[PDB]
């Protein structure tokens, strides 16, 4: 572990012993999703599986075009699909859902096993299967409930941000496909840029609440999107508005460890130091003199 | 750290997506270097960065063609069903050509018709036909026709008949060509995208990148009209529902708009139209019938369609356009019913939504704005298929869009290889190069030709149809090599002569009648594609024998097998012999497939084929050199024109794909010379122009449109220089396009009749003081600016035609006709002409027709984004994506059913029923039509009983045996349904 | 470890713990030796210590042309060498030798140290070096005696069927070498074709007991055999007839361990439960009343 | 995982095998990408697939090759 000396936050590790991370100086990534240009192909979900070598089951049709209808640990990216007349008119939104790769990751502090999950210096949080204990705590920890168990060996899987192909120089397999270039990536700079631009276009369209989402609450993230209705994110099939750590698991991964260690190193002295004070109770302390 | 890269090592090679025509580069990865020890297997594909039209990307189809090449249902060996068998026995290769051979020989020889009742030699076989694969590479396709012709074979179509017949029906006559007009990246270039009568977000979708680029970039309006809210309309700026089968009203309506408001191109419409010439005082139209309707045979005499003409034989004209004859004001008369209240009662479409989209339509009369047209099967699929495209034709010409970049008919076509086999000819009555058999009344050759070879109807008109006698000599020596001489004719007899066309539902009325005993299945799946499945069954359950070749298991291959309510069928009384050949798939083989915008692209192979499959020329060329050897040691009927077709290959079991394309460009049989002395060509030369063809047996070419695709500098179908000099996308460089690597067809028009761009910062040809020169290849011949020549070059007025004469089987002008199921059972603009008067309908098929009574609901099939027809159903990726068969109603009728979104439902029409999951959605909604509320049911053709996906019914199940009056390109748009909860 | 999560078997792994593989969607590949066209040119021994960076000692010559005379842990793959009259006319057979990638391995099984022996979804069966402790229990649990100790760092080594050149799309050194094209390469599904028409074609010569080598004992190999008698693999160098894991190790590995894990838990409950049941034995319990 | 793949930074020069007259194809593998300052070194040899006669394969006399070229009896000064 640890090769390629980049590793700025790492799962259960105690902050005064922190991973190697000599080599950071490297540019920020991301992913930039443009719902407004995506046409709900499917597309980035085939080129997934097929590049992570991956396949989830043949599932069932229950009313929506949606499928499989949910990320998985055979799905590492699913098109979700909403229908609306929220704002006026019918509507259409679709957005492709997966790991936000967070610049303050819920999934990498709820962890409790060390080195389970990493976040290299490019923004990549990935999960590092050896270390994997199942037991779920980053499912719970995720603002966006995106880490999934397999069955089949106990561990979480999510998107990768294809670091695979990113850490050798090239973009993800999703990003590559998509038909219609709703899919962007470069530095998180220049997504940040051509995010701007198109709000821009978007407002000029009489989208006045267009915008890009990068929510401040977990630090902004590396795969943002451009909506439509930035105001109203809840309308693409539940995205978050105003995501944050949530504060039950800020508190127990927090203040109460800290806490509980000073309880313990307290009360530990406290009983010892109680028993050389006053010495045992035995049956008869009095016909000792 | 990161699992290492997968494909660091890997042979990489280059390929092209196999699915549809926007011809996708791939990148392919396998596992060996090529060296004689490994055998190479794929085990990763992904896009070329480098291609111009795909930039990289792949739709859920082209980036899952792992799962197609690798597929559990590959085909490995061949297998033979036996007489009423319910199971497939392996046979050897051997085995299977030989008793493949025997089979035909006895049909043919029991069978085969040298002379008809007239006296006429007509060498035609028609009791074994052959359907050819679209899907498969121009190299198989010629391969196919030399095979199919060489056995007298009329019964020989490709998808092209249940597809775009219609539109190289009415594109043909309009323009000069039936091809689409522009090409993929040229759509960016757009003010206004409109995607009607396609659906280009699911069924073209790495295309439409561009025209996503046009609206985002070039600040274009993307409007799409359909009766759906498809996945398309999701990012449309307007959206317009009409009823399926009433795009000829709404179409009409447009051109009434832009008449009475005068939004038109005037100097274009004035001279690059025929709106000038003058139609004969005895053309006429009243109550739904044009003037010549012959009411017993169903049919018009068209003699009264056509121009006046003047003392010299050319149309007489009047540049006013104020003659009361000229087309300009018959045009005007005749859309003048379309009013706005018209459009809303037949198409459903409120007055609002089609006023926007005439408006916004309108705003690209100014010669420096353009509409672009998307459009596939919404139009052409229907008795009136034709005329859908006729109108939207005559739209583009009074806006002035045709020939500019970001204008033009973008006809977007379907299987990867379509093109190629229309181009190839591939079609009944066909022959490459848009060529046509002799007709049995065509008793020698220079009445053939003469039949073939136009005059020209104005003067100073290139009409480059006067040298089809250069192609035809040309396409014979190829053919034929020293056997065809002035002497003989240049073989001419051999050729088999017509006496009607041969479309597959006539065929297979002929089938259901006993006249057929053989069929050859080439990579097509009848069972799943044909209209009225269970008619379909029926059909081929009567024939002695099938041969299916193919790399799938497909629904036709098993038609005898019991798949349940699937394929209901007794295995013991179908007495079918069936042969199942595996083929090759496009990664596998090298050779050459046409996208829709006539790029001629070179792709080459990755690995072997599984098991014992055979490439599709091996396996023709198998069974072909038997069946002749038989001829040469028993003599037969027919010997002569089969055993005359040349098969000049070097390993004549497997010929190349080079020699084969090679042969399509053609080569100077003699060294040739120009008019003043200076040598052009070389004997043993390929040829680097069809302008050097000649009529006298010095030139062969096997496809005269082909020449320039592989000469003396070599492949230009490998050619990979993605340079765009001008911005405008035009990328002369990759692959090589025809005809002559003219990108953008009509391109003098892109210019006035000065030579001035209508858009100066879109000019693709302009006049140097003695040439044409600029952005793309001009589209014609050397006339000075000025001069009276036209620039739709293959017409013989140089026009594009508002009026269409004498060409269109009903009508010199698009007419509402309704659906021959329709939810009305009447036709609002003329009630004593309901339906298309021309139309073909057999007794038989007449009687599995329903009414509104018992079948209220408008039907219509169509594609989701995920799966390309039953095929990537085999795929594992793709079944995961849209793994279950579904409908699509709206709320309102799910509510009136109790139906709940998700529950199953039973969807039946006269001919049969499927049973599937609603989706249930505010995306399908009821119109008002005709005082009545109109519903549509939904069904996407994807599933079946083979593959990988949850097994469901053919969606052809339901609808009607009826198609174009043209082409007979099958109603599978608009016919009638009835849903029960199920 | 685990990096490249397709690990389908895992050495001393518990059951229920099983090791990441959720990237298991990848076809199996296979090494065919046709030893009908093997020459015995030995390049196959020369081009697999050139490539992976060993070599064996300079050794002596006994009487036969078979050299070095066993595997070691710097020789991964060595030719056997049977000159026999057993079919009436004198016939010299000659096999290359090397690990077989059982789909069953014994040497996984029978290996006591967590992730010494590991699994990829594709068949190859490799040692990571890093966990061997130099037991040699693995050269035991091997039906075809292939690991070999390493004197100079107490491990064992074989054949690793090239997974640094077979992991990033290149077929193994010693494939591409062979001179006559005996030893073949590819997916398992099509070498088994490969070696089926050639059986054909040995048997339409008047071997009528050719036929493949892929052990239904072990599950089938990754590395299989065209051989001219089938019914007689002892005369190749004493290739096993019908090999399988031995008896002895299955029940070793295999019942021993939950059977002694019950009576270790059953005893300390007995002798726990039987102290506070009866109490100590001291010298008086008597004068305690 | 497996060691990772040694060539793909070396620099690939093509030749044939220096011993019999098939003329076999070989691809040698040097430490070094060409630059002045990096003295070659060649440090694996292997076949050439492309080639027509030898299609990718070498005896054992092409394949240990790198061991003739790096002998530790290869003359280095002129001697008398
Ligand atoms: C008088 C009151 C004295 C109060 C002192 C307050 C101490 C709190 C230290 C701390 O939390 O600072 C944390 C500080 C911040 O860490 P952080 O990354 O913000 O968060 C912590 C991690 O999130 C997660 O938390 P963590 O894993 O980093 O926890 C830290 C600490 C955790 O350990 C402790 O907190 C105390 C240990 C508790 C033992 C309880 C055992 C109970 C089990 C018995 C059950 C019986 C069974 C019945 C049968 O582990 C180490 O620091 C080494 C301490 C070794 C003690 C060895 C004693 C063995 C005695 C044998 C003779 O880490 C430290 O600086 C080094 C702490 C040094 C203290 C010594
Ligand atoms: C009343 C009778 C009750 C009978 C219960 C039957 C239990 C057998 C469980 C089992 O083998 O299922 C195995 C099952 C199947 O595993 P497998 O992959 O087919 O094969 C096992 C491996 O091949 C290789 O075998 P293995 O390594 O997987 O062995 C499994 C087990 C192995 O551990 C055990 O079997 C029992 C532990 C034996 C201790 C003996 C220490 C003796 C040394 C003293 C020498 C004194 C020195 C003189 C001076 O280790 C764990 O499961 C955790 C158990 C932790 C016990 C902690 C006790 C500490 C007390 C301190 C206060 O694994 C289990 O499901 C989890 C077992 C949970 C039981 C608790
Ligand atoms: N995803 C996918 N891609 C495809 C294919 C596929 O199988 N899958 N097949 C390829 C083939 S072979 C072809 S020819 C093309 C065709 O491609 P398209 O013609 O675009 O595709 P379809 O979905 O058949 O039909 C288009 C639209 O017609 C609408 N429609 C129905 N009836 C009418 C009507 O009468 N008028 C109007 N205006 N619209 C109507 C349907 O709701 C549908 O949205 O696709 C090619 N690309
Ligand atoms: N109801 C309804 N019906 C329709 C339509 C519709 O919209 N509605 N659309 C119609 C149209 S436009 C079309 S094009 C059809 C198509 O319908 P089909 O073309 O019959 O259907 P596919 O499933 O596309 O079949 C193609 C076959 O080619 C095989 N093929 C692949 N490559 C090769 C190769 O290299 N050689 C050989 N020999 N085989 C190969 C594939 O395995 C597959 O089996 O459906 C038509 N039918
Ligand atoms: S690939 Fe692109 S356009 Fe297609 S569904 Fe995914 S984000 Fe959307
Ligand atoms: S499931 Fe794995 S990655 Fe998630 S919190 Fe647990 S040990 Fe960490
Ligand atoms: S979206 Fe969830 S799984 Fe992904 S980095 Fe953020 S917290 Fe972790
Ligand atoms: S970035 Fe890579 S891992 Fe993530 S959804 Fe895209 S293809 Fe999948
Ligand atoms: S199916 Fe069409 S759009 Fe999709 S990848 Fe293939 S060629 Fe491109
Ligand atoms: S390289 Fe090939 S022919 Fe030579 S000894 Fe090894 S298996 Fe036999
Ligand atoms: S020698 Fe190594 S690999 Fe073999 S069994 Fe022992 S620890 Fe396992
Ligand atoms: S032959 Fe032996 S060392 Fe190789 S996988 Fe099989 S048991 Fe293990
Ligand atoms: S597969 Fe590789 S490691 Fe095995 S014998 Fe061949 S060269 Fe050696
Ligand atoms: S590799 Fe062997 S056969 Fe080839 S040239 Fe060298 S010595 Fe000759
Ligand atoms: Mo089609």
């Amino acid at each position: 572990a640890m090769e390629t000396q980049d590793i700025i936050k790492r799962s259960a590790t105690n902050s005064i012993t922190p991973p190697s991370q000599v080599r950071d100086y490297k540019a920020e990534v991301a992913k930039l999703i443009d719902v407004s240009t995506c046409i709900g192909c499917k597309a980035c979900q085939v080129a997934c599986s097929e590049w992570n070598d991956i396949r989830d089951e043949v599932g069932h049709c229950v009313g929506v075009y949606d499928n499989p209808a949910d990320l998985s640990a055979k799905s590492w990216t699913v098109m979700r699909f909403s229908e609306t007349e929220q704002n006026g008119k019918l509507e259409w939104l679709i957005r492709k859902d997966g790991c936000m790769h967070c610049e303050d990751p819920g999934c990498l502090k709820a962890c409790p096993s060390a080195g389970a999950i990493i976040q290299y210096a490019n923004g990549i949080v990935d999960f590092q299967s050896e270390n994997c204990i199942g037991c779920g705590y980053c499912i719970a920890g995720c603002p966006f409930n995106i880490p999934r168990l397999n069955k089949e060996d106990n561990r979480v899987y999510k998107c990768t941000l294809c670091v695979d192909r990113v850490s050798v120089g090239q973009e993800p397999a999703c990003v590559k496909t998509c038909p219609t270039g709703a899919i962007h990536f470069g530095t998180k700079k220049e997504m940040l840029e051509l995010a701007e631009q198109r709000v821009a276009k978007l407002k000029a369209r009489g989208y006045e609440h267009a915008g890009v989402y990068n929510p401040e609450g977990v630090g902004g993230t590396h795969v943002m999107y451009v909506l439509h209705h930035a105001d109203q994110p809840e309308l693409y099939h539940g995205l978050p508005k105003d995501p944050k750590i949530d504060t039950s698991v800020s508190l127990w991964k927090g203040a109460l460890k800290p806490l509980a260690a000073a309880g313990f190193i307290a009360t530990f002295a406290g009983l010892i130091f109680h028993y050389i004070g006053i010495g045992p109770n035995k049956e008869v302390d009095d016909d000792e003199e | 750290q990161a699992r290492n890269y997968k494909l660091l090592r890997a042979k990489e090679i280059r390929n092209t997506c196999t699915y549809c025509s926007v011809g996708c580069g791939l990148l392919m990865y396998s596992l060996g270097d090529g060296a004689k020890n490994a055998r190479e297997a794929i085990y990763h594909i992904e896009g070329d960065p480098d291609h111009p039209v795909s930039r990289g990307a792949l739709c859920p189809k082209g980036a899952g063609l792992l799962d197609y090449v690798n597929s559990e249902n590959r085909l490995r060996y061949p297998e033979y069903r036996a007489p009423g068998s319910d199971k497939w026995q392996r046979i050897s290769w051997e085995e299977a050509f030989s008793r493949i051979a025997k089979l035909m020989k006895a049909d043919r020889d029991a069978n085969f018709i040298e002379k008809n009742e007239q006296g006429v030699t007509v060498n035609r076989w028609l009791s074994t036909g052959m359907l050819c694969a679209s899907g498969a590479s121009n190299e198989t396709g010629m391969l196919t026709q030399k095979f199919a012709r060489s056995l007298g074979m009329l019964a020989v179509d490709n998808q092209a008949r249940v597809x775009h017949g219609p539109t190289v029906a009415s594109l043909a006559p309009t323009f000069g060509r039936g091809a689409m007009t522009n090409h993929w990246v040229d759509i960016k270039n757009a003010n206004v995208v409109m995607v009607m009568g396609g659906n280009a977000a699911e069924a073209h979708p790495v295309g439409f990148r561009w025209a996503m680029e046009a609206k985002n970039n070039n600040d274009a309006t993307l409007i799409v009209v359909d009766p759906r809210f498809t996945r398309t309309a999701s990012v449309a700026d307007i959206y317009a529902p009409i009823r399926s089968g009433t795009d000829i009203t709404f179409l009409s309506g447009v051109l009434r708009y832009l008449i009475e408001n005068n939004k038109i191109n005037a100097e274009y419409v004035k001279h690059y139209t025929n709106a000038s010439l003058l139609v004969r005082d005895d053309f006429a139209f009243e109550d739904g019938l044009f003037s010549g309707y012959d009411a017993e045979k169903r049919q018009y005499d068209k003699s009264s369609w056509n121009y006046q003409l003047d003392e010299n034989g050319y149309a007489k004209r009047d540049e006013t356009l104020t003659h009361p004859r000229c087309v300009w004001n018959l045009l005007k008369e005749h859309v003048s019913r379309y009013t706005p209240d018209v459009v809303e009662n037949i198409c459903g479409t409120p007055k609002a939504d089609f006023l926007k989209v005439c408006e916004v339509l309108a705003s690209t009369s100014a010669p420096d704005r353009t509409t672009t047209f998307l459009y596939a099967l919404g139009w052409t699929q229907h008795t009136v298929g034709a005329q859908n495209i006729r109108t939207m034709a005559m739209i583009q010409l009074l806006l002035g869009n045709m020939g500019m970049a970001g204008g033009g008919v973008n006809a977007l076509r379907g299987h990867s290889n379509i093109q190629g086999l229309t181009d190839l000819g591939l079609l009944s009555t066909s022959l490459p190069g848009y060529l046509t058999l002799p007709s049995e009344k065509q008793v020698d050759l220079q009445s053939y030709l003469e039949a073939n070879t136009p005059k020209a109807t104005l003067a100073d008109q290139v009409n480059y149809w006067s040298n089809y006698p250069k192609f035809f000599v040309s396409l014979m020596k190829s053919f034929y090599g020293d056997a065809a001489q002035k002497e003989n004719n240049w073989g001419y007899d051999w050729l088999p002569k017509w006496d009607q066309t041969y479309d597959v539902i006539k065929y297979f009325n002929m089938m259901d009648e006993g006249k057929v005993t053989g069929y050859f299945c080439q990579g097509f799946n009848p069972v799943a594609s044909f209209p009225d499945k269970n008619k379909v069954v029926s059909c081929l359950s009567k024939l002695k024998y099938m041969v299916v070749i193919d790399p799938l298991v497909t629904e036709t291959s098993t038609f005898w097998q019991n798949h349940g309510e699937s394929n209901d069928v007794d295995p013991a009384s179908i007495q079918t012999e069936v042969f199942r050949l595996p083929s090759t798939c496009f990664a596998e083989e090298d050779g050459s497939i046409a996208n829709s915008g006539r790029w001629l692209q070179w792709h080459w192979k990755g690995q072997d084929a599984p098991g014992e499959a055979r490439n599709d020329g091996e396996i023709l060329a198998g069974i072909y050199h038997h069946l002749r050897e038989l001829y040469q040691s028993e003599g037969g009927k027919g010997v002569e024109p089969l055993m005359k077709m040349s098969w000049n290959y070097k390993q004549p079991h497997e010929p190349q794909s080079d020699e084969v394309a090679k042969e399509n460009n053609g080569y100077a049989l003699e060294d040739l010379y120009d008019a003043n002395g200076v040598l052009i060509a070389k004997k043993g030369q390929l040829l680097s122009s069809f302008a050097h063809l000649r009529d006298d047996g010095t030139t062969a070419s096997s496809c005269w449109i082909y020449t320039g695709s592989w000469t003396e500098q070599g492949n230009q179908m490998a050619n990979r220089d993605n340079s765009d000099p001008s911005g405008l996308g035009n990328t002369l460089g990759w692959a090589w396009a025809w005809p002559l690597n003219r990108r953008v067809l009509y391109n003098r028009a892109s210019a006035d009749i000065n030579g001035k761009p209508w858009d100066p910062k879109r000019m693709l040809i302009q006049w140097n003081g003695s040439k044409w020169t600029g952005n793309d290849i001009p589209d014609f011949g050397n006339a000075a600016p000025g001069t009276p020549t036209g620039p739709f070059i293959m017409q013989p007025e140089g026009m594009g035609r508002l009026f269409a004469i004498n060409k269109m089987a009903e009508g010199p002008f698009p007419e509402h006709y309704e659906p021959i199921e329709t939810p009305l059972g009447t036709n609002p603009l003329h009630p004593n002409v309901v339906s298309n008067p021309v139309v073909r309908l057999y007794e038989q098929d007449a009687l599995r027709m329903g009414k509104k009574e018992q079948f209220p609901y408008v039907g219509t099939t169509y594609r989701l984004t995920e799966h390309f027809h039953t095929w990537t159903k085999h795929a594992l990726l793709n079944a995961i994506a849209q793994p279950e068969q579904f409908v699509e109603i709206s709320e309102t009728l799910a509510a009136a059913k109790g139906i709940n979104n998700g529950d199953r439902v039973t969807v039946s029409s006269k001919r049969g029923f499927i049973r599937a999951v609603a989706v249930v959605t505010r995306r399908l909604k009821p119109l008002n039509v005709n005082g009545q509320q109109v519903e549509t049911v939904g069904i996407p053709i994807h599933w079946g009983f083979e593959g990988v996906a949850r097994k469901g019914y053919i969606a052809n199940t339901l609808t009607p045996n009826v198609g174009d009056a043209n082409s007979q390109t099958p109603e599978y748009k608009a016919f009638l349904v009835n849903i029960e909860k199920a």
